[PDB]
């Protein structure tokens, strides 16, 4: 249902989410500024950080890939099958399904009933509004502040040069006057131990945004406009989409880089009701923050199930040992 | 501080006027993480003294000045206490930086 | 008068100003976003009477109810206890709301993100009832996001501690009314969320020429009759 | 069919994927940074490496070699026969087949039907704007972390210099003013234990990216634009391209170096469906992580089939004790 | 310990000019001392050349070489005995191998 994951992962020799370099021969990896202490000093460092849009798109890719296998996977947009997802605009008021069925955008109920990507990842309909926020949100991917403190110097950014040799019809080659394609470009590859954090509010899947409950027989029952079976199928697909993310299937340059991936540690909390996100993994003291926040949440009367991988998080808290992210997903799909 | 004299000798292995082009020793001394490989790399750099002497003598320009034995023991006398690699990297890269200066040797 | 005091630890946030192409991120969160942040907590936590047919209508009802119990429309403010910086990202934020360009047009779009380790934001509540005060304590937590969805903000702590009338230099933000009455930063932050108004606020962050990026600092304006304490350190807060 | 391979390879005296050009003296090998423990906090070290582009190109070479002999070998680009990886560069609209027939880069269906290299390895057509993501993905060849920690940095690099004996017809070795080229040049040769990881997505072969399914019978029937026999043959061609891969044909300077290969250990998984990516062999604890991933994926409801060479894995799950790489690819092609 | 310089001064005579005894192999073998056995063997080969240099220095008008004292040999034997770790052994060997090449003023 409502799940929140935060942790640290090791990935090196990667060029995920670069600046494209569509007009320049040099392709620069993404960078961002970060402030950190330097033993009584607020120093600033330029470190690579994967944007949350990349993670959102790749989670969407995993979800649409896992939703095709299920028998209820017909309810998808034609854009979803192509890993599109612009999701309409000011000029479109008609949705085309996977089989090519016209769907009107009059209300969010029909949109989420006939489409699955629009239900989980939201959409926008400028014609009549009907805005639905994304149920899954992700943060940036920064190296942990402990790593930044402990490296101080060093670049951990390598500009590796690649050529595109184009032999002519017999054996010849040209640079810029024969019309051939022979160039010498560069790519930036980064390393380090990064931090990730995602929040999945899957408890609202299949429920219209405007009507969380129906409240007709004097009971506040959820307003599930869809069948429970494929609502559960959507939940399972969204939860399984996490598997092809913490394995190396995030970012860009996947064909030539495929980052050397290894999840280091993580904490996840799952509950059937609204719950707060714990803390990002970029902070050095995020484990103690997780412990304090879960203790405080349980003090207020919240039913939380906590899973930990490569982290103690104290002994008082009844936490579940996790062998790998797939063990976490298998434990999650129990609900 | 016994860096210029060894720095110019290190540069003697890179200057274009001496066409031998030994960049591996400079890379090795620059990329040193602890004591043993740094000492090994500086030993390899210092081992090429007869080659440089007999190449400069056959050319005409004044012979290179090998580091004097008075500053040799300073290397170990300072680097024995450098257990922490963070302080070691300072001189490990300073020597390489000095090795890439102009250092006009043969007029 | 039980004043809410919550601390948010977030990597970045991207609430911006009105501009084409570039979306210049606010230096500090606007009060409208801050009040909507817990209006979401109101609508989710107890939707028995604060949830309506329309999400916009329910949100507006929550905003009206929450502002009825504030001392002033210009009540909530943040405290830059950590330094602030601004970075920019060129993302594929496709523009398809403007006339034309159908639905398959995607172009480079530059968005500005503000980085600061933690902030302390205080909501001013006036004689709120205890039975609803427990629910409001719960709603102080679970402030998931501020503005853009990718601005994940996790509230590490939240409490109700009275100012007990101390004298301290100003640390939390304040409107540009008491500051003039007694290193100048003035902004407009749209006190109330716009639905289908604008006031002037002081900003207590100054420039420091410490590195290549200029980043932000503290100004500590003159003494204020009221102050609030956190873990033994006193800070200045103003209330009309 | 989706298959993932990850393991370690012993490799010494290899000048693979150098930096400098042929005419420039002191050709230097590529270097890359990696993060390790060294019994304390994280530290970054610079080690020789082989880029993923080199591995992908040699996979392309092997696939072309093994697809030429098939009866459908005519369906190939003329550049593929030259081992030219420039697929539809900037400023062209049509391409040439292997037999000389022209093909128009207007739609992806005909491109993937008539051209096999552009289908398995993907392509880009900026002039028209067409796209196809490569089905094969490769990682860097990085020395494994425990080996780096175990050698405390003897640089793993030897700069060996050597020369040509270009001499005049009269027997005189002239200077630069004569026209001779008797000069010394240095090549850097590396050594050590490396790790590799390549993933194949051969389940989408012969299927256009735009329209994976056609829904003829209201059910997700894949949009196979080519004959099933051609798709199958492409599949075992891509699978057999691994035989020259893990034998010493994934490097440069093969004429004078020919890297000394011996596969130490590896694991391969295939389940003709969506599969999690394995853990790269660079990490010292990748065996346990792969064992856990395989066990949890199998328990979750995935039909993973696992072949292991020179690793004990779990000793309780069904893993096939393969003896070499070509036996592994034989087992892979027996399950098509 | 003070004997490293003493033995390096002697090792300098195997490489320096005005001596025509270009024994680079023994110096490299001492520098490449993987184990204590071959380190001691290389030191023995370096020491065997003592009479040759001792006589040739006075045969060409140079001060007699400073052959290491038996105390230096005793200290070296103790260090070899108590060092069974290649980590320390490599740097120990390099320490006295580095002194061979220097600007020694053997012949004034």
């Amino acid at each position: 249902m409502y799940v929140r994951i935060s942790g640290r992962i090791r990935l090196n020799a990667h060029s995920l989410n670069a600046q494209g370099g569509g007009g320049t021969n040099y392709i620069e990896i993404t960078k961002t500024k970060v402030t950190v202490r330097t033993e009584n000093g607020w120093t600033v460092v330029e470190v690579p950080a994967i944007t949350g849009n990349m993670l959102k798109h790749w989670h969407f890719v995993g979800f649409v890939d896992y939703f095709k296998t299920t028998p209820y996977g017909v309810n998808l947009t034609e854009r979803a099958l192509r890993y599109n997802g612009t999701r309409f605009g000011q000029g479109e008021t008609t949705a085309t399904k996977a089989n090519g069925a016209t769907v009107q955008l009059n209300d969010e109920a029909t949109i989420i009933k006939e489409l699955a990507d629009a239900d989980v990842h939201g959409f926008l309909a400028p014609k009549t509004g009907r805005r639905r926020v994304s149920l899954v949100k992700a943060s940036f991917i920064l190296p942990t502040e402990d790593f930044i403190k402990e490296v101080e110097g060093e670049r951990l950014i390598t500009a590796i040069k690649h050529n595109r040799v184009d032999v002519d019809e017999k054996g010849a080659i040209g640079s810029s006057k024969e019309g051939t394609a022979q160039m010498l470009f560069s790519r930036e590859y980064a390393t380090g131990l990064y931090g990730f954090s995602i929040v999945l509010d899957l408890g609202l899947v299949g429920i219209p945004q405007g009507l969380p409950v129906k409240f007709e027989e004097n009971q506040p029952r959820p307003n599930i406009v869809i069948d429970p079976n494929e609502r559960k199928a959507r939940i399972e697909s969204a939860l399984k989409a996490l598997i092809p993310m913490l394995s190396g299937y995030i970012g860009a340059n996947l064909a030539r880089s495929f980052p050397v991936f290894k999840v280091e540690e993580l904490v996840a909390i799952a509950s059937e009701g609204p719950i707060p996100a714990l803390v990002h993994g970029f902070y050095e003291d995020y484990i103690e923050a997780n412990r304090s926040i879960i203790k405080n949440a349980r003090a207020l009367g919240f039913n939380i199930e906590v899973f930990t991988y490569n982290v103690d998080l104290g002994e008082d808290i009844e936490a579940t040992k996790v062998s790998s992210v797939e063990e976490l997903v298998a434990n999650l799909v129990k609900m | 501080g016994w860096i210029r004299n060894i720095g110019r000798y290190l540069s003697y292995l890179v200057d274009d006027t001496f066409e031998e082009y030994a960049y591996d020793v400079v890379d090795g001394i620059a990329k040193a993480r602890t004591q043993e490989e740094l000492l090994e790399g500086v030993y390899k750099a210092l081992r090429l003294a007869p080659k440089l002497k007999k190449k400069a003598e056959s050319k005409g320009c004044p012979p290179p000045r090998i580091p004097s034995p008075e500053d040799i023991e300073a290397l170990e006398e300072k680097v024995e206490q450098l257990s922490n690699p963070k302080d070691l990297r300072k001189l490990a890269v300073s020597l390489a930086l000095w090795a890439f200066a102009s250092w006009n040797n043969c007029p | 008068m039980d004043i809410l005091l919550v601390c948010l630890r977030f990597p970045f946030f991207s609430v911006a100003k009105r501009s084409y192409q570039v979306r210049t991120s606010f230096l500090l969160p606007p009060p409208s976003a801050l009040k909507g942040a817990l209006a979401k907590g109101l609508i989710l936590l107890k939707p028995e009477k604060y949830a309506s047919s329309s999400l916009d209508e329910a949100a507006l009802k929550a905003i009206k109810e929450i502002e009825s119990k504030l001392v002033d429309i210009k009540a909530v403010s943040v405290a830059p206890l950590s330094p602030l910086i601004r970075n920019a990202f060129l993302l594929k934020r496709l523009r398809n709301l403007e006339s034309g360009s159908n639905a398959e047009k995607s172009d480079a779009m530059r968005r500005e993100y503000t980085f600061t380790r933690e902030l302390l934001v205080a909501y001013i509540f006036k004689n709120l009832t205890q039975e609803e005060k427990n629910l409001y304590l719960k709603a102080a937590m679970l402030i998931d996001v501020i503005g853009d969805t990718e601005s994940l903000a996790t509230p590490v702590w939240a409490s109700f501690v009275k100012p007990e009338d101390k004298k301290a230099p100003l640390a939390f933000s304040a409107p540009y009314t008491e500051i003039y009455s007694l290193r100048m930063y003035i902004e407009k932050m749209r006190v109330s969320p716009e639905y289908s108004q604008e006031e002037i606020f002081y900003l207590p962050i100054e420039e420091r020429r410490y590195k290549r990026i200029v980043y932000y600092a503290r100004i500590y304006p003159p003494e204020v009759e009221k102050a609030l304490t956190v873990d033994g350190e006193v800070l200045g807060i103003w209330i009309p």
